[PDB]
């Protein structure tokens, strides 16, 4: 898109998304996702890629 | 019937997953049971107690 | 050796149950816990009685 | 509603069937009572006109 | 990625996932795919992206 010279051929296919990796022993887990949810339906997200 | 039930527990043939049936001849008279059948013994048998 | 060089292979092998027989034709718990093999390559370990 | 569920959700809570399947949905208030597990579908929200 | 150490049957993990394993790091926040083959010792969290 910023390059205006090239083409994505084809639609899509092997959908995943990204992700924060952590170790298994950790007590960040709990509670970093459910804030990524509490982040991702007031708008802040889209509003991020957005900008 | 008593003897193989006894020889197949050890094999692990009547665990909480498998449902023996065998018809009336081996259920008996209804009285005497020997500690060999194991509960969940569905058996068609005729009537002794309805009229 | 064997349980620490199975799960670092790159080919994928499958481990079945690892069975002890702590008293030798004791038919009270050799049968019992012989009589459930599904495998065919079968590595007991003796010495020679046992 | 008044401290209590109703539906899918209100049954898990209760200890009454280990699962729920069909076509739920990930929220904030939802994730603090249970566990979901890899969404596997891209779900929103979106206007129809016709 | 997962690779094998040279002229042994062992497995190694290089780059990323390997730099956290070693007590390096705690937190992978990048572009990061989830797959199976990573997420058997490592502890995803929910996604903030799909591609």
């Amino acid at each position: 898109s910023q390059k205006c010279d090239l083409v994505t051929t084809g639609e899509l296919f092997f959908r995943s998304g990204f992700g924060i990796g952590m170790r298994k022993d950790s007590p960040w887990k709990q509670n970093v996702s459910l804030s990524i949810l509490k982040s991702h339906e007031n708008g802040f997200m889209e509003d991020l890629d957005k900008t | 019937a008593v003897l193989i039930l006894s020889e197949a527990r050890s094999l692990g043939l009547t665990g909480y997953d498998f449902f023996w049936i065998v018809p009336s001849l081996v259920s008996g008279n209804t009285e005497l049971i020997p500690k060999e059948f194991p509960s969940g013994l569905i058996s068609v048998s005729y009537d002794d107690w309805d009229y | 050796f064997v349980k620490t060089t199975v799960d670092n292979s790159f080919v994928g092998w499958d481990m079945q149950n690892v069975i002890t027989l702590d008293t030798s034709f004791e038919d009270a718990k050799t049968q019992v816990q012989l009589k459930k093999i599904h495998s065919s390559v079968i590595l007991l370990y003796c010495s020679k009685d046992e | 509603v008044n401290n209590v569920w109703n539906g899918m959700i209100g049954e898990v809570v209760y200890q009454r069937a280990v699962m729920a399947v069909g076509s739920l949905t990930i929220n904030e208030e939802r994730s603090e009572v249970v566990d979901f597990s890899v969404p596997f579908v891209e779900t929103g929200i979106s206007v129809m006109v016709s | 990625t997962q690779e094998r150490v040279n002229n042994s049957n062992k497995k190694e993990w290089n780059g990323m996932m390997g730099e956290l394993l070693s007590g390096q790091a705690d937190m992978i926040v990048a572009p990061l795919t989830i797959n199976n083959e990573r997420a058997q010792y490592i502890e995803f969290s929910k996604p903030f992206k799909y591609q």
